[PDB]
């Protein structure tokens, strides 16, 4: 897809207006690149709340894969994106969706030390016994790395 | 065993920084093996991912392969 190719490339470099003159045009909501990411996976990791709206009001699907287990939501909670999290979760991300290494979105709202992003998950039903390929929760991880805020609201949950 | 960027990048839980690499044409960890916390910065990985990185490429270092 040329238009899909466009569409992830305006998606990357987050131009707003140029994403919803593609999709008007047709362009493939889900198209992906080399590593199995969607549109929704770029916005959702650098960040352009205003295109994961578009996306989604235009039919991304949520809870689209790459190629190591990575569904947007988890992208969106590592760097910090509370809005995007809280966009997606209302579009139906799977709150404990794991990747290839087992982490869920709370492992790594508590590895990157992202607070308000661990409580909006535990409200919307985050596993806080989930346990990663090395064994840990996301209260071990929040430990591991001196997000001290996150050890106090997982801290014997 | 996988050289990757993009499995290193999974097992150090900064899966969200691959499209940082991905746009430099950087797709193997021995490609990135000699890169300095500036170098990470001059890629816009986000602050808060620099230092896990650097530890990640040291701990490569640290192996002698």
């Amino acid at each position: 897809s040329d238009l899909g190719k466009k569409l992830l490339e305006a998606a990357r470099a987050g131009q707003d207006d140029e994403v919803r003159i593609l999709m008007a045009n047709g362009a493939d909501v889900n198209a992906q690149d080399q590593y199995g990411w969607t549109p929704l996976h770029l916005a959702a990791a650098r960040g352009h709340l205003e295109i994961v709206e578009v996306l989604l009001k235009t039919g991304a699907d949520v809870n689209a894969v790459d190629k190591h287990g990575n569904t947007p939501l988890p992208l969106a909670a590592s760097v910090g994106h509370l809005e995007i999290v809280e966009v997606l979760l209302k579009a139906g991300a799977d709150v404990n969706a794991q990747d290839q290494f087992g982490r869920t979105p709370l492992h790594l709202a508590a590895m990157w030390g992202h607070l308000e992003i661990v409580e909006v998950l535990l409200k919307h039903g985050a596993d806080v016994n989930a346990q990663d390929k090395f064994g840990k929760t996301a209260f071990d991880i929040s430990i591991d790395n001196g997000n001290e805020d996150i050890v106090e609201v997982l801290q014997k949950a | 065993t996988d050289c990757s960027i993009v499995s290193f990048l999974a097992r150090l839980g900064c899966s969200s920084c691959l499209d940082y690499f991905t746009t430099q044409g950087l797709t193997t960890i021995y490609q990135i093996e000699h890169y300095s916390m500036d170098d990470l910065a001059s890629l816009k990985i986000p602050e808060q991912f620099r230092h896990a990185i650097w530890k990640g490429i040291l701990d490569h270092r640290q192996l002698h392969e």
